[PDB]
């Protein structure tokens, strides 16, 4: 399985996933960004199954890209997760479902930063932290321990690896690098990669 | 040119003002939603026909109001509400919309039967509508007009267009659209502030 | 004399007096073809055409006018033949479905109301004309006995001793009443039915023609049968003696 | 489930019980499970819960539109023959089990609906989970053409005997007697069963229960 | 068990002059705490309040489909809803999706706008109405909390008496569950007021 | 352009509903319908245009249901598309209600049919009108009548076709002295009607008639001999 | 189930019982399998009790709506090759097994057989349902060629008391018909008046 | 069908000097119950064309008046052409190759017999569109109970009289009801020439 | 719009149809004459129930208005099974009057010569509109139509005041029929229907022969 995680501070909302994109049981690629930029100041960290992640995420940065067009401004991270979820919501009863697994991540000038959460059933919860993946078992109990709501956004990168560590000793698939980046009131930045 | 419905923008909020027009008297007054028409929470509407193509013209602007709703679960921004339907009209009456969304503050539009909307100021649609977009453009403070003072400028302007010797203090329909406390109000003035407007015209402008 | 106004272009419009033109229109065709007749027996039924003959190129059995349209029940139609041959292909998918469904040869009332509403059915639309055909229909059987219908282009059908479409039917009526054809056997009346065809054929306007004759009826066990070599020749001796 | 009917010279007399289930523990103590048709035809009902409720309304509905159309009091074998080409389209993928029953210019007449389709017309039918044990008071004491009262007294000990001896039955007694003249909806007609006196007291306090955060929000009038 | 996928456990009780609905606050999957903030009980009016347990991606597609269908009704209708409609709304929302549900089981509760008498309802899955005059529950936890309110529940209680008796009900109902709980919260619906409490409760 | 197709007058009026109704009298024959206290009668005109005719097919009296009768006036091709409608829609009530169809809800059903050719342009309205009789379960007999328009009127006695208005007022007249008819002598009153007007009376082979009654309540078109009976004593 | 037709000179005589199982319960104990298709044209229902009473209606439709048109009594052979033509369409979805006998002026009386599948054939007599197997000895052996109508009615009413002993899924009283040119006639045995064979 | 109710069994056929003669038994099995023992599972198709089927019963009046209709349909518009016994053959193939491609199968078998244009013929259908033609057919077990009496006779003698396949094919109806528990004593052979068809009447074995 | 006024001359050769709303009830007044006394005048109805508590007549083309009484019966049930309570009065001309404007929109077809008065009963307040043949319709105190409406709507306002009980709205209805009645009207000639708290019901002949008497 492959691994996302978000920390949402007071006004940032960092995200981190994997760089490894698996067949069986050898991986093909090292370097596999799984995170889709909507706006200039959200994101849509996607996986799940091979094939449904690139032409469902693909669906929404496109379709919200287009809300931008005809209206000069973009959606909010909450309207965004809405739309995401009705989608993935009323295609579930459909003969082509999705079996995506989300965590969308945007900040908004005026209701703040925001991460959210949804299953393969599109069940969208707005969580102050999030994990996805068989890796979200050892490394949410990390952020259970060391996550405060007003948390610095150097001591959430040093709370982000401690969880990434978790996934180096602990963990049985090889999780080697990981791609962060960060969504403050600037846009979305790209932090370095976390790599062991 | 039916009805006699006037939009006046302000600083802190937007009004209709549509004059309730009884043809014969045995039609019954009726106590529903008679000249301005809710659309959602934070939008209104008002329009230049009769009140059965009127029903049709509300009734769909609903669905895009709340087919917006359930799918973003936000209120919907008041241009493209206003854009949606004038995408319907392009493929017969014409309108004012006011509204308040987060992105352009108080907003105030005109259908064009054409399919053909603008943002105005204060303008008016239906019946002496050309004796009143003069008459406002006479005396509008195009920024520094208050609530207060846009809603005199509302009773002053249909004093000057419809009827005899009362201003018609029952069958005369400001409603205003204000942001208190977070949440959007829309308030149809009741009957006795609504005559008092004509109480503090009629002293003020005989004075 | 001509009318100007529209009441004759579609047969969903009446006129101001309550006609259907369109329909009576579509009854002159038939009214200037050439004869076809048709006498009922008391042991079958009998048709006979005067099939005119055009060109001498076309040959022997060009154009037929006698249809089969199931394996009991014949077919004598006039007008124009493009279109009784589209109520021959009805009235043979009539009969095909009875069978598909009830299981048993289809009656000749019957028959000829399924394609008599068939033939109402255009005279009612501004989409398509009345046809311009009438025909008969005649069958045998043990159960039904004898029966010969008639259907017009307005979609009447009425059931009848003797018939006879086409421009000759008022002088054809007059002979086959001088039968007394209830008490005349089979084979006697394709004699009659041939000799009032050559008595109706007016050979001065009209330049050439052959005949045609089918029974049904109960010497070959109700099935609809064109009269072969032999007795077609015989009632055309007896015909061109008479 | 008991619901039953019965034939008694002057109309139909029907009986259910109150007990609601879901799974093997008892959801609602007053359920009503005889159902309106029109003015003279009512309709017990069993089987699944929802495909009687939304089927009899839509039996209903379209027997008032016959019924304002045709000017006249419908019949009941107008509802079995609604109910019976319509379940039957379904091929029994709603489960209606219903005992349709009244009275119209014909006199009175019962039925028996079956979710396949199938209906039959009895002097006395029963059908739900109790309704085997139904039938041992309508096979022991039914003679035909009662009067009233007699056979109110035999309904009601037919879903007695589905209550003392169905676990899915239960908690009161539904009847309905319909006549050319009258209609009884006897909504509490009997209740066998009642809940026992609580002997303890055991009432909550105010001030038992901490509150993390409490927000008021006032309404107008 | 697909009900059972995400828990929930959502309860409403009828009071004298109010009513009262509750839920919890776990967002769950199949045994995995996610949040504990999660919504299950909507505002549908003014005091008429639904609580949607079951497939929790059914808890916010109703909810959403619910509130498309009454914004409709309050503004071509003119008026608020009674909750007897409300009830069939939801009834007509669920059987129309029969042949394959959507995995949720409302109850209801609110008053009736111009009577102010209290209404409290719940559905199956398929849309079967349930009007109770004692309490309805719905949820995981369905067994636990039947037993705590043909304890609890007396008729014709105070609103602060009602307040108790709901929450007493919850607490100890979603404390025999292990997929319900992390925080209840409780509406009580008054003629005058809505008071909205979370309370302390176990957090597993 | 109003006059060709079924859209109205500057009056108000349509046009092809009125021409329609002049289609009636091209059929040149006439048919009347009366109701007794027990019975219903229907008398026709039976023209033999031809020799060659099998008279057996001429007719215009239709059994519609079993207990159902009919009478058809006006042009015969649509008579028999109007009578297929009838025995369709009398058999289709049977099977999704389980009765047999009323003469008050097989009218309705017949003329709202005809209502729908009165709207549409693109269709003309049928040139023939239907008089259906027969005997209701708790109202007794019912004689009603459909027509072009769409009207399903009851009727005490009624007529149609080209001597329709001139029979009418010998039935008007005596429906106001007494109270129109009794028992099954009511076949005396409809024969006369349709022989003072069109002033022949000739043979007893020339008309049909069919009846329904309360101690028979199946419609029975009466043959040659049992009609000569009534023809006798008038 | 079991239902019984047997042809005599003249007209046809039928039977069948009058239980109707839901698996081994008795829902309902004095039906009446015998429904009028037309005047003088009855089938025989067996097997499914909601299939055969949709597919008998809408015969009784399509024969009735025949029947007006043609102005004629309609034949017994057309009756059941409307049942034909409704069990042969519809054998992935049905479970009916219908005798139809009846009376017509052209042959007479008639009796045909359309079992599940849907094949019609004229037999001299036919039985049918889960208890016809009980009596086909029976019925091969005592069927005279010519037996009149009394004859044929206790030929048919010894044979399904014969199956109602046996077996379990019928049962309950004989319904007899006997269809010819004068009418149906109907009798239904109960009690001691149902044959008994020690 | 999708299961077979009423069930024939095995149609034999062999062609000879001028004709071809296939038989079958007048039996049909609902599930061995000899339920129905006086039906003809032998069609006279055209004046050139006889046809027999096993399998289903009820399938086999479905193409007797399919077929049925389709002859009389040709003969209608009188215009001489016939069908021959390989345009049966052929249409009957591609009637069944289509029925097991909506996976609705006719649950027969059929044995297309003719003599046309100086030819016999004989062709196999089975419930797949399987398809051939040979100088001896046999359906069902007798595909295994008479098929090696008719191959061993038409290597020795590959040309026979119409009385010499007509006892072969009576010597092969004996061994089916000896040694086929679906078969039954009366049958019948038709026989198809430059006359016609002709059916026989319930023959019985001895 | 030529057909649409071509209509509403249809309405105004109709026969008069009165409908007047009361305090506590609306009555639905109308003419039902007869041109023969061969016309069962008991055969046929003009004022015509909806549901248990809505009843509309109509004045102009008699079959045109069947088409618009079966639907608009069709409109409430579709209500009634989706909401499970009786429709108000105002949601059902909206729904009447949105059919009635479908047929002046497609081509090929001719509008209604049909205006209704539809009454009914909603909250313990009543209602009384009226949907003409353009798809309009108006909330009425008083009003009338067919033939001499012009007289019967200034006849109605010279005796409406809105006090009056729904017993003496039956006679100011009669009284407005008989302006414009030519002839002597029995039990028969007219046909009444009021709609009250109880529901929706046409009155019997003989419970009108008592309002003749006055």
């Amino acid at each position: 399985m492959e691994y996302l995680i978000g920390i949402q501070g007071p006004d940032y909302v960092l995200v981190a996933s994997d760089r490894v994109a698996a067949s069986n049981i050898v991986q093909m690629k090292d370097d596999h960004d799984k995170m889709f930029k909507m706006s200039e100041k959200i994101l849509l960290l996607c996986v799940g199954e091979a094939g449904d992640t690139v032409q469902f995420a693909e669906y929404i940065q496109k379709n919200v890209q287009l809300y931008k067009m005809r209206n000069g401004y973009e959606l909010s991270p909450t309207a965004a997760a809405n739309f995401t979820r009705r989608n993935l919501a009323d295609c579930l009863r459909s003969r082509t479902p999705y079996h995506v697994n989300l965590l969308l991540a945007g900040y908004d000038e005026h209701e703040g930063p925001a991460l959210y959460y949804m299953d393969y059933l599109a069940a969208l919860a707005k969580a102050p932290f999030a994990a996805h993946g068989y890796g979200a078992f050892l490394t949410l109990s990390i952020l259970d321990r060391y996550y405060t709501p007003t948390i610095s956004r150097e001591r959430a990168v040093e709370l982000l690896r401690k969880c990434l560590e978790e996934l180096q000793k602990r963990f049985i698939l090889n999780l080697p690098t990981f791609s962060v980046r960060i969504i403050d009131k600037n846009g979305i930045h790209d932090l370095d990669n976390i790599s062991f | 040119h039916a009805g006699t419905c006037l939009g006046i923008l302000a600083n802190d909020g937007v009004l209709l003002a549509a004059e309730r027009r009884n043809i014969h008297k045995l039609l019954d007054e009726v106590f529903f939603s008679e000249k301005i028409y809710k659309l959602n929470e934070d939008m209104a509407c008002s329009v230049a026909g009769i009140t059965s193509d009127a029903n049709v013209l509300t009734n769909e602007l609903r669905l895009i109001a709340q087919r917006y709703l359930l799918q973003y679960q936000e209120p919907i921004p008041c241009e493209q509400l206003v854009t949606a339907l004038c995408d319907i009209k392009q493929a017969g009456v014409s309108l004012l919309y006011i509204g308040w969304d987060k992105h352009y503050g108080f907003q105030l539009y005109q259908s064009d039967p054409s399919g053909n909307y603008g943002g105005w100021k204060a303008t008016c649609i239906g019946n002496n509508s050309a004796a009143a977009v003069s008459m406002l453009k006479q005396d509008y403070k195009e920024g520094e007009m208050t609530l207060k003072s846009a809603l005199a400028l509302a009773i002053k302007v249909l004093n000057k267009t419809m009827d005899v010797s009362k201003l018609s203090a029952e069958k005369v329909e400001i409603a205003t659209l204000t942001r208190e406390n977070g949440k959007t109000v829309i308030r149809v003035l009741k009957q006795k502030e609504v005559e008092q407007l004509i109480k503090k015209h009629e002293e003020e402008e005989a004075k | 004399s001509s009318i100007g106004t529209g009441y004759d272009l579609s047969a969903s419009t009446f006129s101001p007096d309550g006609r259907v033109f369109q329909v009576e229109y579509a009854m002159k065709a038939v009214e200037n073809s050439s004869t076809a007749i048709g006498i009922r027996c008391k042991d079958g039924v009998v048709f006979g055409v005067e099939k005119l003959v055009l060109s001498k190129l076309y040959e022997e059995g060009s154009n037929k006018r006698l249809f089969n349209v199931d394996r009991h029940v014949g077919m004598a139609v006039a007008g124009l033949l493009a279109d009784a041959r589209s109520l021959a292909d009805i009235a043979r998918e009539e009969a095909s479905n009875f069978r598909s469904n009830f299981g048993y040869n289809i009656p000749l009332k019957h028959l000829a109301d399924r394609v008599a509403m068939y033939v109402h059915a255009y005279t009612l639309y501004s989409a398509v004309r009345p046809f311009g055909c009438s025909f008969m229909l005649g069958s045998y059987s043990v159960n039904d006995g004898a029966q010969l219908y008639m259907i017009d282009p307005s979609g009447v059908s009425y059931g009848y001793w003797g018939c006879a479409i086409g421009k000759a039917r008022q002088a054809a009526k007059t002979e086959i009443e001088k039968l007394q054809m209830k008490e005349m056997t089979c084979r006697d009346i394709v004699k009659e039915v041939a000799k009032i065809i050559y008595i109706v054929h007016d050979e001065v306007k009209d330049k050439a023609f052959e005949l045609e004759l089918s029974w049904v009826g109960e010497l070959t066990n109700g099935r609809h049968e064109i009269v072969p070599k032999d007795i077609r020749e015989e009632a055309e001796k007896y015909a061109k003696e008479s | 489930t008991t619901i039953a009917g019965v034939v008694y010279k002057d109309g139909i007399v029907l009986g259910a019980d109150t007990r609601a289930t879901e799974g093997m523990v008892v959801a609602d103590k007053n359920c009503s499970k005889i159902h309106f048709i029109s003015p003279n035809i009512y309709c017990c009902g069993a089987g699944t819960a929802a495909d009687t409720d939304m089927t009899t309304q839509l039996i209903s509905s379209n027997l008032e539109l016959h019924s304002l159309s045709t000017g006249r009091l419908p019949r009941v074998v107008t509802a079995n023959r609604m109910l019976k080409q319509m379940l039957f389209r379904y091929q029994g993928y709603i489960g209606a089990a219903l005992v349709l029953g009244g009275v119209d210019v014909t006199g009175p007449h019962l039925y028996s609906i079956y979710p396949h389709g199938s209906t039959d017309k009895l002097p006395y039918v029963t059908m739900g989970s109790g309704s085997l044990a139904a039938m041992a008071v309508f096979e022991d004491k039914f003679r035909p053409d009662m009067e009233e009262e007699e056979a109110k007294n035999l309904v009601s000990e037919a879903i007695a005997a589905g209550i003392f001896n169905d676990l899915g039955s239960g908690s009161n007694i539904d009847l309905c007697v319909i006549s050319k003249n009258k209609l009884d909806f006897l909504r509490p007609y009997t209740v066998p069963n009642k809940k026992g006196t609580r002997l303890g007291r055991y009432r909550c306090e105010k001030g038992t229960t901490a509150v993390l955060t409490e927000k008021i929000t006032p309404l107008e009038i | 068990s697909i009900m059972s996928y995400n828990g929930g456990a959502v309860m409403a009780m009828k009071g004298k002059n109010c009513v009262a609905i509750a839920a919890d606050r776990r967002f769950g999957i199949q045994a995995q705490m996610v949040t504990t903030d999660f919504q299950k009980i909507f505002p549908m009016g003014d005091r008429l309040y639904i609580g949607l347990a079951g497939l929790a991606t059914d808890v916010q597609t109703v909810a959403q489909r619910l509130k498309f269908r009454l914004n409709l009704y309050e503004l071509k209708e003119g008026r608020q809803i009674k909750p007897y409609t409300l009830m069939s709304m939801v009834a007509n929302l669920l059987y129309e999706k029969r042949f394959g549900p959507y995995y949720t089981e409302p109850v209801i509760a609110g008053l009736d706008p111009k009577t102010f008498k209290p209404f409290i309802c719940s559905l199956d899955l398929i849309g079967c109405p349930m009007v109770t005059d004692d309490f309805v529950v719905s949820g995981t936890c369905a067994e636990q909390m039947y037993g705590m309110c043909e304890s609890l529940w007396e008729p014709n209680m105070d609103p602060d008496h009602l307040f108790e008796t709901i929450s007493q009900a919850m607490l100890n109902a979603v404390d025999r569950d292990a997929v319900s709980g992390m925080g209840v919260i409780v509406h009580i619906i008054e003629k005058d007021k809505i008071t909205t409490r979370t309370l302390k409760a176990r957090m597993d | 352009f109003d006059r060709h197709i079924t859209i109205f007058s500057p009056e108000g009026r349509l046009y092809q509903v009125e021409y329609a109704f002049k289609a009636i009298n091209q059929g040149g024959l006439t048919s009347v319908a009366v109701r007794g206290k027990d019975c219903a009668v229907i008398v026709t005109q039976k023209k033999v245009p031809d020799k060659l005719l099998d008279s057996s097919t001429v007719t215009h009296l239709f059994k519609i249901t079993e207990n159902i009768g009919c009478v058809m006036t006006g042009m015969t091709a649509d008579s028999r598309s109007q009578v297929q409608r009838a025995r369709y829609e009398a058999a289709n009530w049977k099977y999704k209600y389980g009765y047999e169809i009323p003469v008050d809800m097989l009218c309705k059903r017949i003329a709202d049919i005809s209502q729908v050719y009165t709207q549409n342009a693109e269709m003309r309205p049928l040139g023939c009108c239907m008089i259906l009789i027969g005997i209701d379960e708790e109202q007794g007999p019912q004689v009603y009548k459909c027509d072009p328009a769409g009207y399903y009127c009851g009727f005490k006695a009624t007529a149609a076709g080209v001597k329709q208005t001139e029979s009418t007022s010998f039935l008007e007249k005596k429906v106001k002295k007494k109270f129109d008819w009794t028992f099954e002598q009511t076949v005396e009153t409809a024969i006369t009607c349709l022989s003072t007007v069109l002033s022949i009376d000739f043979k007893p082979s020339e008309i049909e008639v069919g009846v329904v009654t309360v101690e028979n309540p199946k419609f029975r078109i009466l043959t040659e001999a049992e009609i000569d009976a009534h023809l006798v004593a008038l | 189930t079991t239902i019984m037709a047997v042809q005599f000179d003249g007209g046809v005589v039928l039977g069948a019982d009058s239980r109707t199982t839901t698996g081994s319960y008795i829902a309902n104990r004095v039906t009446d399998k015998l429904t009028p298709i037309h005047d003088r044209i009855f089938c025989c229902r067996s097997g499914s009790a909601a299939d055969t009473q949709a597919v008998a209606d809408a015969v009784t439709y399509q024969l009735g709506f025949h029947s007006i048109e043609l102005n004629e009594p309609p034949l017994v052979h057309t009756a059941a090759s409307l049942f034909k033509e409704m069990c042969y369409r519809y054998r992935e979805d049905l479970m009916a097994g219908i005798i139809i006998a009846g009376w017509d002026p052209q042959e007479g009386g008639q009796v045909y057989s359309v079992p599940m599948g849907g094949m019609m054939v004229r037999q001299s007599f036919a039985i049918g349902g889960s208890g016809s197997s009980y009596i086909y000895g029976y019925v091969d052996a005592t069927y005279r060629e010519g037996m009149t109508k009394e004859e044929c009615l206790q030929f048919t009413a010894n044979a399904l008391a014969l199956a109602m002993e046996r077996d379990g899924s019928s049962g309950g009283v004989i319904r007899l018909a006997a269809i010819a040119e004068s009418g149906v006639e109907r009798q239904v045995l109960l009690g001691d008046q149902i044959p008994k064979f020690a | 069908t999708q299961n077979p109710m009423v069930t024939g069994t095995s149609v034999l056929g062999v062609k000879f000097e001028g004709g071809v003669v296939i038989a079958a038994d007048m039996l049909g099995s609902y599930g061995s119950l000899a339920r129905f023992r006086n039906i003809s599972r032998i069609m006279r198709v055209n004046n050139s064309t006889m046809l027999g089927a096993s399998g289903d019963y009820a399938d086999f009046q479905y193409l007797k008046q399919v077929l049925g209709q389709m002859v009389i349909d040709e003969e209608l518009l009188g215009d001489g052409h016939s069908y021959s016994p390989r345009a049966i053959h052929s249409w009957l193939t591609r009637a069944m190759y289509s029925r097991r491609s909506k996976m609705n199968p006719l649950w027969n078998t059929m044995v297309i017999g003719g003599y046309a244009d100086g030819e016999s013929f004989l062709g196999y259908v089975d419930m797949l569109g399987v398809a051939y033609e040979a100088p001896s057919l046999a359906t069902g077990y007798g595909a295994y109970l008479a098929q090696p009496l008719l191959r061993e006779v038409l290597e020795k003698q590959p040309v026979l009289s119409q009385t010499e396949a007509r006892d072969l094919v009576e010597r092969c109806m004996r061994v089916l009801y000896y040694r086929d528990a679906r078969s039954y004593n009366r049958f019948q052979i038709a026989t198809v020439t430059e006359k016609g068809v002709e059916i026989e009447g319930p023959l019985s074995t001895e | 719009l030529v057909q649409i006024e071509y209509a509403l001359a249809a309405v105004a050769g109709g026969a008069p149809s009165v409908g007047i709303k009361a305090a506590n009830g609306v009555v639905l007044a109308t003419e039902k004459k007869q041109k023969s006394i061969l016309y069962d005048e008991r055969s046929v109805h003009k004022v015509e129930p909806i549901t248990k508590h809505i009843g509309l007549v109509y004045s102009g083309m008699g079959p045109d208005y069947r088409v618009l009484v079966h639907r608009a019966r069709k409109l409430a049930q579709q209500y009634y099974l989706v909401y499970q309570e009786p429709i108000p009065t105002a949601q059902l001309v909206q729904r009447v009057a949105s059919v009635m404007q479908e047929y002046t929109q497609s081509g090929g077809v001719r509008p209604f010569g049909v205006s209704l008065l539809i009454c009914g009963w909603n909250e313990g307040r009543p209602y009384l509109f009226q949907s003409d043949p353009s798809g309009a319709y108006f909330a009425w105190k008083a009003t009338a139509m067919g033939k001499n409406y012009v007289n019967g709507k200034t006849f109605l306002e010279k005796r409406y005041n809105e006090d009056l009980e729904l017993e003496d709205a039956i006679h100011t209805a009669i009284l407005t029929l008989k302006e414009s009645f030519e002839g002597q009207m029995t039990e028969d000639n007219i046909e009444v229907g009021i709609c009250n708290e109880a529901g929706f019901r046409r009155l019997t002949p003989t419970e009108v022969k008592d309002y003749l008497a006055a």
